[PDB]
């Protein structure tokens, strides 16, 4: 499989605060 | 002929095994196969999405019935982004005719075992995958449940790096009371206290398993393999070094304590020599998850708070179960006939027309 930018949970963590 | 047209719409066969999941589920394709279940993807004609379906045929074996019932009861009660959900359960309308159980789940793309056969993960992916394992485990443990069988093949991944824990047939409520003697495809992720037949197994056995998985993500090789528990314990000691005296007399089993004391000394091998290209913060957390004494082993909420995971740590969005489960089953002594009735009862809510 071809595998951080598109994960929903990762977006929530990037954009906290 | 209508009957001839009905038989064309009959049960699909996958790799020589029957999958009788119509009329709702069609267009089946092989995914994988564990020691107990056969897993296919299928198209859900009601919810209009592809799904995963695991077929189990358990009713001749007490141990298969235990795994079927435990997985179903636990996953139906869990609801968490990093734990696989059960969408549906297919079985015959009468207990007489029920021979197979099909557990329908959200479809994932692969599992970490398969992924590690094909590529070396970057540190960034390892970090995010480890975070999600621990986040799901935090929920499991908050319900007072031990997974007891975490390993790469039951960490599911999709194409957007989301991870979900599956395979709950060994999961049990924690309690101070033949643990894990039943067959499993791999014992390489089990805590040493299980191999030494210590008695008081706790949440820490799952953390050990996660430490084994992290080690394997770092090198693409299992860290404590071995043919027998003796061989696995020797590989553990060959890396961690000989246990301390304090760690020893924390062991309940006098017999296992005596054997370890007889073993020749082993010095601890530094993690950076086993994992020279690895992130030093990953190795610090790895060290705390692979600590021999389960009482000293890092807990899941401490591990989430470790510096290696700091960019994902968010206690406001790491949910827990509403109530910790209580142990009121003791199904490990129920006969398989009784287990079948309970499975039938637990699955009645999914029958068409309920
Ligand atoms: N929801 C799912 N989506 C995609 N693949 C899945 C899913 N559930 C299971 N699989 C795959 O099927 C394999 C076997 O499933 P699993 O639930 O572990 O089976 P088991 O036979 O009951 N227990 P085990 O022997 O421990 O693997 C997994 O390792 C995955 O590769």
């Amino acid at each position: 499989m071809q595998l951080l930018d598109s994960s929903n949970l990762a977006r929530r963590r990037r954009r906290r605060r | 002929m209508a009957a001839a047209a009905a038989a064309g719409a009959g049960p699909e066969m996958v790799r020589g095994q029957v999958f009788d999941v119509g009329p709702r589920y069609t267009n089946l394709s092989y995914i994988g196969e564990g020691a107990y279940g056969m897993v296919c993807s299928a198209y859900d004609n009601v919810n209009k999405v592809r799904v995963a379906i695991k077929k189990i045929s358990p009713f001749e074996h007490q141990t298969y019935c235990q795994r079927t019932l435990r997985e179903i009861k636990i996953l139906l009660r869990f609801r968490h982004e990093n734990i696989i959900g059960i969408n549906d359960i297919i079985r015959a309308p009468t207990i007489e005719q029920m021979k197979d159980v099909y557990i329908v789940q959200d479809l994932m793309e692969t599992d970490l075992y398969k992924l590690l056969k094909t590529q070396h993960l970057s540190n960034d992916h390892i970090c995010y995958f480890l975070y999600q394992i621990l986040r799901g485990l935090k929920y499991i443990h908050s319900a007072n449940v031990l997974h007891r069988d975490l390993k790469p093949s039951n960490l599911l991944l999709n194409t957007t790096c989301d991870l979900k824990i599956c395979d709950f047939g060994l999961a049990r409520v924690a309690d101070p009371d033949g643990f894990l003697t039943e067959y499993v495809a791999t014992r390489w992720y089990r805590a040493p206290e299980i191999m030494l037949n210590s008695k008081g197994y706790t949440k820490s056995i799952d953390i050990w398993s996660v430490g084994c998985i992290l080690a394997e993500m770092l090198s693409n090789r299992p860290i404590f393999p071995g043919k027998h528990y003796l061989d696995q314990l020797n590989h553990i000691l060959g890396i961690l070094g000989s246990p301390s005296q304090e760690d020893l007399n924390c062991i309940i089993n006098l017999k296992a304590r005596n054997y370890l004391l007889s073993l020749p000394h082993k010095n601890k091998v530094p993690w950076n020599r086993l994992f020279p290209n690895a992130d030093s913060k990953a190795l610090d957390l790895l060290d705390k998850m692979l600590t021999f004494n389960p009482h000293k082993r890092i807990e899941v909420e401490q591990a989430l708070a470790h510096p290696y995971l700091e960019q994902y740590y968010d206690p406001s969005d790491e949910p827990i179960a509403e109530a910790p489960f209580k142990f009121d089953m003791e199904l490990d002594d129920l006969p398989k006939e009784k287990l079948k009735e309970l499975i039938f009862e637990e699955t009645a809510r999914f029958q068409p027309g309920y």
